[PDB]
């Protein structure tokens, strides 16, 4: 809301500078987002009175004029303005003038006619007219005074933005209470004087809803809708952000930016009978005073009579009852409406407008009988008519309720944390608008005004003494509590996560939440991903089943600014939602990404860079995994976008955790990516607790053997590994794969596997009776389950 | 297409070693609850190792024999109390400070956390209930302990807790006490306006209780078997 | 009973914490060792003949009497250990103290400074199938030593 200061100063002038006035504003909680003069700084521009018109200079269309701006002898300049009526009075700025911009006319010659400044300023001067050379309307003659003072153009403008709990500041009576209350002055409002009932026309009650509780209207007939907007009203309104339109029009946006009451004026000749204060029919049709055609619902309370509808309680007059230039008779409303029953239903048509976000919010209720006095002192002076009696529909019953709270010292030095004098807080309760009373010795029992609906519990009242007493005498404190050691186990932590992928040269990333559908089509034709119901774009639509719909985009922007090689890593939440038949099946797994293009280690004297194969990739992935003491087996993956021949499931107890491998060379080139790896780890997995377990070692040395498998290329490693280490018994303690071999001497089909088994002996020294037993029966389940070959 | 179950090229995860493991572990419940870890020197003078902790010079509670020195006036460390004079000396109350750190005693080299809590109140009931959450939060069991009084020159009342491991043992795990007030005087803090406490447990005896080690001669011989154990 | 105290959120500057310093250093492969911080007399003077060694006035015995001017004093004799074990391949790494005592006219002149130490001994990765059992050259452990300093944003430079 922006609001003039002068009119600010009309009802609390606080006699000191605009900067400390919007300082209180803002620490009351009404924060000014700007304060600027109603025009930009200029000196030297006194009013002047044309004399002679003389034209047809130098072709074209020019006239050279003389103006008396109280010099003895003044002089000429020329102009271009179409006007109508020669020798008006406007002001004019002088030679040693500094119009905005550095248009310090230098007088000099126009063409030999010597000048002495410019008599214009239509737009130079920062108003905003509509035809060219209408520079000052000669409205009047402030006798060459300075324009400064005349349309008070060093006024400065308030935009403040006020949150929606302090809806009584929504208008100059509100913020004034405001500015008076926190320099304990006392605002003197303006006489609001009643108009008398010169006739007696008809009126209509109407109790079909519940959230107008408080209805008034009068019938005025003979209204000059054509009358002339005076220069202080057309001001008032302009420099608080709101146009000009009729005289009827004006004067009920005056009576709302003053005192906060939204009221609005029918065509008395197009309403049919009785009006109606009712909920709109199940999508009833209307026109708005816009241009926008609208169907309510059930739900929206409008303003209808016996026939047809009038306009949207509170919210938007109609066309049908607007008033146009062929309206003798008006009817007045000036009513209040429940918040309840007007906030939401005006977001639904895209309106939002000053009458909806003060009904929205809270309305003083006491107003309508004032805010109707005010309207009619208004219409008669400025256009004059035949009033009405006043006519009120009020159920006293359901207005909003407003019942003693009671608020003890106690509770103040509770929840302040240090103690305001008493005489404080009544004080500062009082002339916010409670009627507080002092019951018993120390509690008191404050009632809230009219105006405010954010007091209903004491609380709200604490709130107030610390505003009205200052923020900034908040005494600091520290919260205290007991040492209390809390349970943890020994786990791997996620920062520990981290120092050990950014040890083996990852970078972590963070991508949105969310990416584009497409992509994550290509990775996984078969997914039915989390759709948003308002993406702000396509790529931004659909919630990432995994970590690569939003890491990929991410490689692409660097692979694309001359980057070879980046790496990636990033915690990290996807969200499962295949073969879900609800979103609460809706599964959100916080995991652990890793994306790797280019090289292994940057590019040095040491070798050519080349990227990784799978075992380098695999080589840091389990030394993630070795690191949180997961103990990990590996299968063929099956996922769409992975190679099926160069991509491990990681499974634990059966169950995958995660996968390992490069992406599908048809989607590399699709992506144009070269050779990426990519892999993704459940963090519950990964950040896992752990206990360690101490078992006895050996004193005595261990004995070392080797084994010469030509086995075929088609069975694991790892099932040759188990077998062996089953087979072996309790003797064989660890093994381990130490070299292949698939060149010349081996046929086609299969390969030569070399591995190192460790015999270790608990108590003695082992014997070669023993462990040749062992060699033998090792060598001979080898022969017997694969078929192979052995050697020593 | 290749064998995916081949093992990785890379490099094996490292180690750390139990002791600094367990030394984090009972830190950390401090460290994240207002204690503050502080270290200093292990060779150490004689007043901030004895004529601040409220020993007179001669006392009985010197023992020349098992502590290791250079001089007459420079040893090394039995205990970290120097980190915590030092702190009292220099700071003021509130203190919180845990201290960490191996010390030296002639038997040889072991590491002991010794915690010291001063601020303007505080009490043997609080002492006691510190103790056993820390106990019980550490081994993650439901101990019983035992509280039985002892004495330390610079504490008053002074207590040494036990808990029952093994079969039915008492095994004592750390010493504690009420900071005595020439302690707190001497380092300029009045014991009249501030109270305080203290602790101390032997690092490898925890540990050994942790992890169901008997010969903590393997802590500091670095089998690196040994630690891998505990990888 | 608990104690109670104020909760005051405590001055703190980014840093390279100790416990980032272990994870960095057990990543590159290295275990965690804790050596007596006295060690033999006739090792000090082998690595360094030009020693000043802060000698014990009670030593336990003939090889814990000198204060380790150096980590390896003390690491050295647990590297012989595992290998007197059949243990080709050990790394170490221990976060202790030495004791700087060289051109020192007194004993209140000793430097006590806390050093990060590293002992390498054997292949850089263990025995698999990807090649032969090789030992580290200068620019394998170079690459390693460069990495905790860029662990630690530290800027150096090689003389
Ligand atoms: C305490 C100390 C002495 C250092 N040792 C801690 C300990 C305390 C109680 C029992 C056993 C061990 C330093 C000055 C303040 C009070
Ligand atoms: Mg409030």
């Amino acid at each position: 809301m922006k609001i003039s200061e002068n009119w600010l100063r009309t009802w609390v002038n606080p006699a000191i500078d605009s900067d400390t006035l919007s300082d209180q504003l803002t620490m009351l909680g009404l924060e000014v987002d700007e304060l600027a003069s109603v025009a930009k700084p200029f000196t030297g521009v006194v009013v002047g009175e044309v004399l002679t018109v003389e034209q047809h200079p130098d072709a074209d269309r020019l006239r050279v004029t003389t103006v008396n701006i109280g010099s003895g002898e003044p002089l000429q300049i020329v102009c271009g303005a179409p006007n109508v009526r020669a020798g008006m009075k406007a002001p004019v700025a002088t030679i040693g003038a500094v119009l905005p911009g550095d248009f310090k006319i230098k007088k000099g010659k126009l063409r030999g006619v010597e000048s002495q400044g410019m008599l214009c300023g239509a737009s130079e001067i920062d108003l905003e007219d509509k035809i060219d050379g209408l520079l000052e309307l000669p409205a009047d003659a402030p006798v060459g005074v300075n324009i400064r003072e005349y349309l008070k153009l060093d006024d400065n403008v308030i935009d403040i933005s006020i949150t929606p709990n302090r809806g009584d500041c929504f208008s100059i009576r509100g913020i004034a209470r405001e500015v008076a209350v926190i320099n304990q002055l006392q605002m003197n409002e303006p006489e609001i004087k009643s108009v008398d009932a010169t006739i007696t026309d008809e009126k209509k009650v109407v109790i079909n809803t519940d959230g107008a509780p408080r209805y008034l209207g009068r019938v005025i007939k003979n209204v000059n809708v054509k009358a002339a907007t005076p220069e202080w009203m057309e001001q008032a309104l302009a420099r608080s952000g709101i146009r000009t339109h009729s005289i009827l029009v004006d004067v009920t946006n005056y009576v709302l930016m003053e005192l906060g009451q939204p009221m609005h004026a029918f065509d008395l000749a197009k309403i049919e009978g009785t009006v109606h204060v009712r909920q709109a029919k199940p999508q009833e049709k209307l026109q708005l005073l816009n241009d926008q055609e609208v169907e309510l619902q059930e739900d929206v309370m409008v303003i209808a009579d016996d026939q047809k509808a009038l306009a949207i309680a509170g919210i938007m007059g109609g066309l049908a009852s607007s008033v146009t230039d062929d309206t003798t008779d008006i009817f007045l409303e000036s009513a209040f409406f429940a918040p309840l029953a007007i906030a939401g239903r005006a977001r639904r048509f895209g309106l939002h407008t000053d009458s909806s976000q003060r009904y929205e919010r809270g309305v003083d209720f006491e107003l309508p009988v004032i805010a109707m006095n005010r309207a009619s002192q208004l219409i008669q002076e400025l256009a004059g008519g035949e009033f009405g009696p006043i006519t009120v529909a009020e159920k006293s019953d359901l207005l909003p309720k407003r019942e003693a709270i009671e608020l003890k010292q106690a509770q103040v030095d509770q929840l302040l944390g240090y103690k305001v004098a008493a005489e404080f807080i009544t004080d500062a309760l009082t002339r916010l608008g409670c009627e507080v009373t002092v019951q018993a010795n120390g509690e008191w029992s404050v009632v809230p005004p009219s105006h405010r609906y954010d007091m209903a519990i004491y609380q709200d009242l604490i709130e107030e003494v610390a505003r009205i007493d200052g923020y900034d005498n908040i005494q600091i404190s520290l919260p205290s509590m007991d040492v209390q050691l809390a349970k943890y186990q020994d786990r791997f932590e996620i920062a520990q996560l981290r120092q050990t992928v950014a040890t083996l040269g990852y970078q972590e990333a963070i991508s949105f939440s969310f990416a584009d559908a497409k992509l994550e089509k290509q990775l996984n034709p078969q997914v039915s991903p989390l759709m948003l119901a308002n993406p702000i774009s396509s790529d931004l639509a659909a919630m990432r089943s995994t970590l690569l719909s939003s890491l990929i985009p991410c490689v692409q922007y660097n692979l694309n600014r001359q980057q070879s090689r980046v790496r990636f890593f990033e915690l990290g939440l996807r969200f499962d939602y295949q073969n879900a038949n609800s979103i609460q099946d809706l599964k959100q797994i916080p995991t652990l990404a890793l994306v790797a293009v280019g090289s292994r280690e940057p590019e040095s004297w040491h070798a050519k860079p080349q990227p990784m194969d799978f075992f380098d990739f695999k080589g840091e992935v389990e030394e993630i995994l070795a690191a949180g003491r997961v103990k990990v087996e590996y299968v063929r993956s099956e996922r769409p976008w992975l190679h099926p021949g160069q991509s491990a499931e990681i499974l634990v107890d059966g169950q995958s955790i995660g996968y390992l491998g490069r992406l599908h060379p048809s989607l590399e080139n699709e992506l144009d990516l070269s050779t990426t790896w990519v892999a993704e780890l459940d963090q519950a997995a990964v950040l896992q607790s752990y206990v360690s377990n101490f078992t006895e070692l050996s004193r005595f040395p261990s004995v070392r053997r080797d084994i010469a498998l030509l086995i075929s290329d088609n069975i694991n490693v790892r099932d040759i590994q188990q077998l062996i280490e089953k087979t072996g018994g309790e003797l064989l303690d660890s093994t381990w794969l130490f070299d292949v071999y698939t060149g010349q001497g081996v046929e086609e089909g299969k390969r030569s596997l070399a591995f190192a088994l460790l015999w270790q002996h608990p108590s003695r020294t082992l014997e070669d009776a023993e462990i040749k037993s062992g060699m033998d029966n090792i060598i001979q389940v080898l022969e017997n389950t694969y078929q192979a070959t052995l050697r020593a | 297409t290749i064998d995916i179950t081949l093992p990785g090229r890379g490099q094996r995860i490292g180690t750390v070693h139990p002791v600094t493991q367990v030394q984090e572990r009972i830190c950390q419940f401090f460290t994240k609850a207002g204690f503050t870890v502080a270290t200093g020197p292990e060779v150490e003078d004689d007043y901030h190792n004895f004529e601040a902790l409220n020993i007179p010079g001669h006392h009985p509670a010197r023992a020349m024999h098992d502590t290791f020195y250079f001089d007459a006036n420079h040893l090394l460390r039995t205990h970290t109390s120097g980190v915590q004079i030092r702190t009292m000396e220099t700071s003021q109350p509130p203190i919180r400070i845990v201290c960490p750190g191996r010390v030296y005693r002639c038997d040889p080299m072991f590491h002991q956390i010794e915690g010291l809590y001063v601020a303007e109140n505080t009490s043997f009931a609080e002492l006691k209930g510190l103790l056993i959450n820390l106990l019980n939060e550490f081994f993650e069991k439901d101990l019983k302990v035992r509280f039985r009084p002892s004495y330390f020159p610079f504490t008053e009342p002074s207590a040494e807790v036990d808990i029952m491991d093994e079969r039915g043992r008492w095994l004592e795990v750390l010493g504690c006490g009420m900071v005595h007030p020439n302690v707190l005087r001497a380092a300029g803090i009045d014991p009249d306006k501030y109270k305080g406490f203290a602790f101390g447990l032997g690092v490898e005896r925890f540990a050994m209780l942790r992890y169901g080690i008997n010969d903590l001669r393997m802590f500091y011989q670095n089998d690196v078997r040994f630690l891998r154990q505990f990888a």
